[PDB]
């Protein structure tokens, strides 16, 4: 067989394995979210509402959330995007108001399309936030609409255009079995955590029947 | 004038063309081809819980270190598959690791944009962080130990730096690539090194002078891995183009083209054998091929992992080769 | 401007290298590979014994 | 830094019961296996007990079995050796040692200080003589012998050497008869065959005078050899 | 005269059951994606199936192939109890799996905080001990005490069946409520199968003992058919609970290739 020193080494290895397994089981309980905005979007607003990667975790109704915002990384994202492949869901922010600064809507839409159609990362649900309701609402009635989008041909204000752009964003969602949630925030609401909680519980329910596929 | 820059490019290209005769398509044809080579897995390390992106062999050719996204470093014993050490990381996002030649230090880094140095031989018998090298701006890509107190790094800033570990300050920087740099390898003489960048080109550097000496090109897309020849006279390049190439550091030209139609996928890593006859390279198709060094014939193949081979290394003695994949499994092939 | 000046200054250096011939370099590589092809275990399989990984 | 302190000694009549406690300070006490070593009042050394890192493995010698037990509590950083039913010859000085086992480890590296005490097969090591005349500046060799060859199938010849300066706790010198303990001059050199072993001391100074020992770790119980004392003829 | 064909059929059942169960076991152990605390129930059910198919079946087949139990009081008296145990184990496992699903689909978070393998293993041990206490009390014969047979029948079949029906109806209702079109048919078929095979292959036997034993006694030759059907569920169930799970689909494909 093996000598006493080798037996002690094996015992140490078993202890290390047990500790590592317990740590992994404990860690796999929380939910990980990725925040991927664009430019001057309200990602800062959302994170504050609550030089490299930044992580901020919070617990809501005995549920631990870990949120990541890779904003400082100025390098190309097609590399290192694959790191966050096993993430529960992602959060996207746009505005509404600003849509003439360049345009901004075209850039946001193409970025959203690119991130929503990837070889991997294809079956992760998306939570979409439309922050800065008040600025958009005030911008419309004084300078309608325009919009940069041609062939609009709809009612001028207000929920008309709101739902029109919303639907434009839920468009280009090719894959089935992957839902896009939405909500419009005024940059002063205090219930974003509630909608995030609802979205995550819905996503985990969907995952559960997924296994019990049903599928 | 940029037109003078392109005139210099034209004349240097003409000189290089004038300094080419082989081809390298009729020569070397008469040697005894190795034919097919059979490889068999020997061990399987199943301690991790998530993707693994980097591994490195020790100088003793028995111990190795692997890094995974769960936020832990493991020092395995290849002969017995025993977990020597388990190091908890401060930041769970890691993308590289390195093993000091003296065996006393191990370094790792990633998206945190800093390189952490760990001391293995401590009076209290537990590992500790010795230095937190934080000078770069982008994500770390690769690390290598020049000696017990000198480490080179490459980040997303399109630059590389040489560090003084005890001082903790950069002493030299390389700023010529103009494009994300992804991998580097040190020459056996420990005097020169090369790096690969997303600009579809690679450049040789001088450690002491701190200035580029030669720039290599002729490659279609990004480069993901580079490794020196055993004699420190050539190197091979990985790619997302699904092709590999090797260039001569003195003749300054491309030599081989390792292309097979049946494979169209990215290449994650490369390495040589002890004698340099066998070329190894990972792929995104979950299996890593084995290429003859100077015949461009796919000699063999290694089944597994599930998905997807991302890092491999060959021992100093050459006895075996280890491979890793996003399935959290390491394998030793002999 | 500065980028062009730096680029031309760099490109002036690469004009100095010889270079050396390619056939001779290939001869060097093949000679070294043949010479060292003896002690590499991967190229020539070792016996079942004296193999650290049984 | 690392230092072990202990105080449980006393004078107890034969068959009495006591407790010994040595408190660790300056290292990860919870990750080290601890031993106990007894030094008889006159001379000699012999292994006594051992408790693993997680208290998942305990071993005892023969005379100790059934009468003494060893326990620990990691949070309090304390090691307990329970004295019970002690016999007449049990009187001795005791040390508690620290030890960690993995690839390329250095077990028995650091020892405690000691606490006095008064009252009222196995591998065998041979050494001779117990006292050899030496003077500074001239080389010397010390030999140790065993019965069963220590060369295991792995190639590791488990042999250890210790030096005990006059009136001070011992310290490790050579482990596995081919390495060199940290913080030791390079003049020492371990060499030997599978059964016979020797040393080599060069540029001897007055600080090397003392009594040495040879020990094995191949298979329990750990057996110590005789002591060879050096002098200043 | 067709006894050779009967033994061929029995051997086919042996091979199919053992192959399916061992395939499930290797798939669950050898894949990372299947490393969830909910697969231990499948492991235990597959084990049960393996044991029951490998050792219970041959002795039952040897019995009634000529009409006599060629062994003495050894081992008939323990063989009966062992068979009862290895059968009711599958039923209890199915009930536990259904209850776990239900609790996972509804009130996901709260329960979600309680999936440590510690609870799963406790549940498995409880299921084995309840099976033991059911089985143990009190020409290889069978018991006839009506107060025993009827109670064992009801407690082993009716309650688990009722629980399965209720939980799966609740799950279907929830899925319909979240449906608000093509998949509606695609998954309505799946749920039937899971609850369909279980009752069709097992409902006749208990029903009959509950009948033909306490009420009017009406023995028929189809009992043998009911008995034979009572076993093939052990072979059908591993397949039913894995064919609809992608990860298992990939594991089986890898094993094939
Ligand atoms: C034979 C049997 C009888 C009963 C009684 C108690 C109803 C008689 C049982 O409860 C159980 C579990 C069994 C086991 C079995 N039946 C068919 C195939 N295997």
């Amino acid at each position: 067989t093996l000598s006493a020193e080798e037996r002690a080494a094996l015992e140490r290895s078993k202890a290390i394995e047990k500790n590592l397994k317990e740590d992994g089981i404990s860690a796999a309980k929380d939910v990980k979210l990725l925040l991927l905005g664009a430019g001057e979007s309200g990602k800062s607003t959302i994170v504050k509402q609550m030089t490299g990667i930044v992580e901020t975790h919070f617990t809501f109704k005995n549920l631990h959330f870990r949120l990541f915002d890779v904003g400082g990384q100025r390098s190309e994202r097609k590399k290192w995007i694959h790191c966050f492949e096993d993430v529960t869901a992602i959060i996207f922010c746009v505005a509404l108001s600003g849509y003439d600064q360049v345009n901004r809507m075209h850039e946001s839409l193409m970025l959203f399309d690119s991130i929503c159609n990837n070889k991997f990362f294809i079956d992760t649900s998306i939570i979409l936030f439309l922050n800065k309701k008040d600025l958009f609402g005030e911008k419309i009635k004084k300078s309608p609409l325009t919009i940069c989008f041609p062939e609009y041909t709809g009612p001028n204000t207000y929920e008309d255009a709101a739902a029109y752009i919303q639907a434009q964003f839920e468009s280009k969602n090719r894959s089935p079995n992957k839902e896009i949630y939405c909500h419009m925030t005024c940059a002063t609401d205090t219930n974003n955590i509630q909608v995030v909680f609802d979205a995550v519980t819905d996503i985990i329910i969907a995952n559960n029947l997924r296994g019990c596929g049903l599928y | 004038l940029r037109q003078e820059a392109e005139q210099l490019k034209n004349q240097i290209r003409d000189a290089r063309k004038a300094c080419a005769d082989a081809t390298l398509s009729q020569i070397t044809n008469n040697i005894d081809p190795v034919g097919r080579i059979q490889m068999r897995t020997r061990r399987t390390l199943r301690g991790h819980l998530a993707k693994i992106y980097a591994m490195h062999w020790g100088t003793d050719s028995r111990l190795l270190v692997s890094a995974s996204q769960d936020g832990k470093l493991i020092i395995w014993d290849s002969y017995t598959t025993n977990k020597v050490h388990a190091i908890p990381l401060r930041s769970s996002w890691v993308m590289t690791c390195a093993y000091a030649p003296s065996g006393n230090y191990v370094a790792c880094g990633g998206l945190d944009n800093i390189c952490s140095i760990y001391n293995l031989k401590t009076r209290e018998g537990n590992v500790r962080v010795s230095r937190e090298l934080a000078g770069h701006t982008g994500y770390l890509s690769c690390c290598r130990f020049l000696d017990d107190n000198q480490i080179v790094t490459s980040s997303g800033d399109t630059t590389c730096a040489l560090w003084d570990i005890e001082t903790g300050q950069q002493t030299t920087t390389f700023t010529g690539h103009t494009g994300d740099v992804m991998s580097l390898s040190l020459a056996p003489d420990t005097r020169l090194f090369v790096s690969g960048a997303c600009d579809a080109s690679a450049k040789l550097w001088d450690v002491r002078e701190g200035m580029c000496r030669q720039t290599f090109t002729g490659h279609e897309s990004d480069i993901n891995a580079i490794c020196f020849f055993p004699n420190g006279n050539a190197f091979a390049t990985g790619s997302d183009d699904a092709t590999c190439r090797l260039f001569d550091l003195r003749a300054d030209q491309e030599l081989m083209t390792y292309s097979h139609d049946n494979i169209i996928c990215g290449i994650t890593s490369v390495s040589f054998s002890k004698s340099g006859r066998l070329l190894l390279a990972g792929y995104d198709d979950f299996n890593c091929n084995v290429w003859d060094a100077l015949k461009a014939d796919r000699a063999g193949v290694l089944a597994g992992h599930d998905n997807r081979v991302s890092c491999l290394g060959v021992t100093d003695d050459g006895m075996a080769v280890a491979t890793g994949s996003w399935d959290s499994f390491l394998k030793i092939w002999n | 401007i500065a980028q062009a000046r730096k680029l031309v200054e760099q490109l002036k250096m690469e004009a100095n290298i010889d270079r050396i011939k390619v056939s001779k370099a290939a001869a060097d590589l093949m000679a070294y590979c043949e010479a060292h092809a003896k002690e590499d275990p991967l190229l020539t399989p070792v016996p079942a014994s004296e193999n650290p990984f049984r | 830094d690392v230092q072990l302190v202990e105080s449980g000694g006393g004078l107890v009549q034969p068959g009495g019961s006591r407790k010994l406690s040595c408190s660790a300070s300056g290292f990860a006490f919870s990750s080290f296996g601890m031993h106990w070593v007894r030094q008889a009042p006159e001379k000699g050394l012999e292994w006594v007990a051992y408790i693993s890192s997680g208290s998942g493995t305990i071993y005892y010698a023969d005379t100790v079995k059934g009468r003494f037990t060893i326990s620990r509590d990691d949070p309090k950083n304390t090691l307990f050796l329970q004295m019970t039913s002690l016999r007449s010859e049990d009187t001795a000085m005791y040390y508690c040692v620290r030890s960690i086992y993995y690839y390329g480890s250095s077990p028995f590296d650091f020892w405690g200080q000691g606490t006095t005490l008064t009252v009222s097969s196995d591998i065998v090591m041979t050494q001779a003589t117990s006292s050899v005349p030496v003077t500074p500046g001239e080389s010397v060799s010390i030999s140790c012998r065993s019965s069963k060859s220590l060369l295991h199938s792995n190639g590791n010849t488990y042999l250890y050497w210790f030096l005990q300066r006059p009136g001070q706790s011992p310290q490790l010198l050579i482990y596995r008869m081919s390495n060199l303990a940290s913080g030791v001059p390079d003049r020492f050199s371990g060499s030997g065959s599978g059964t016979a072993f020797t040393l080599t001391i060069s540029r001897l100074e007055a600080e090397d005078v003392g009594v040495y020992y040879c020990m094995q770790h191949l298979e329990y119980p750990l057996t110590f050899g005789a002591g060879t004392k050096l002098e200043l003829k | 005269q067709v006894t050779l064909t009967l033994v061929c059929l029995a051997g086919l059942l042996m091979l199919l059951t053992v192959f399916g169960n061992v395939l499930v076991i290797i798939a669950v152990f050898t894949s990372r994606a299947l490393k969830a605390p909910q697969n231990l129930f499948l492991v235990s059910l597959a084990s049960a199936d393996i044991l029951v198919a490998t050792l219970v079946i041959p002795f039952s087949l040897a019995n009634e192939v000529m009409g006599y139990w060629y062994f003495g009081k050894a081992w008939c008296e323990i063989y009966l109890a062992l068979d009862v145990l290895f059968c009711t184990s599958s039923i209890v496992h199915l009930c536990a799996i259904s209850l776990d699903r239900y609790w996972s689909i509804t009130q996901a978070i709260e329960y979600n905080l309680k999936r440590t393998p510690r609870r799963i293993k406790a549940i498995i041990i409880t299921v084995w001990v309840i099976s033991a206490v059911i089985s143990f009390p009190p020409r290889c014969e069978i018991n006839d005490q009506k107060w025993y047979v009827i109670s064992s029948c009801i407690g082993s079949f009716f309650a688990p069946c009722l629980i399965m029906i209720l939980v799966y109806v609740r799950i279907y209702q929830i899925a319909k409520r979240r449906t608000r079109q093509n998949r509606e048919k695609r998954f309505t078929f799946v749920l039937a199968v899971v609850i369909g095979v279980f009752v069709v292959c097992w409902f006749p036997f208990f029903f009959t003992y509950t009948l033909t034993a306490v009420g009017c006694s009406v023995p028929r030759t189809l009992f043998k058919f009911f008995f034979w059907f009572g076993y093939c569920n052990s072979s059908l169930n591993p397949v039913i609970y894995t064919i609809f799970n992608h990860d298992f689909r990939r594991a089986f494909k890898k094993i094939l290739c």
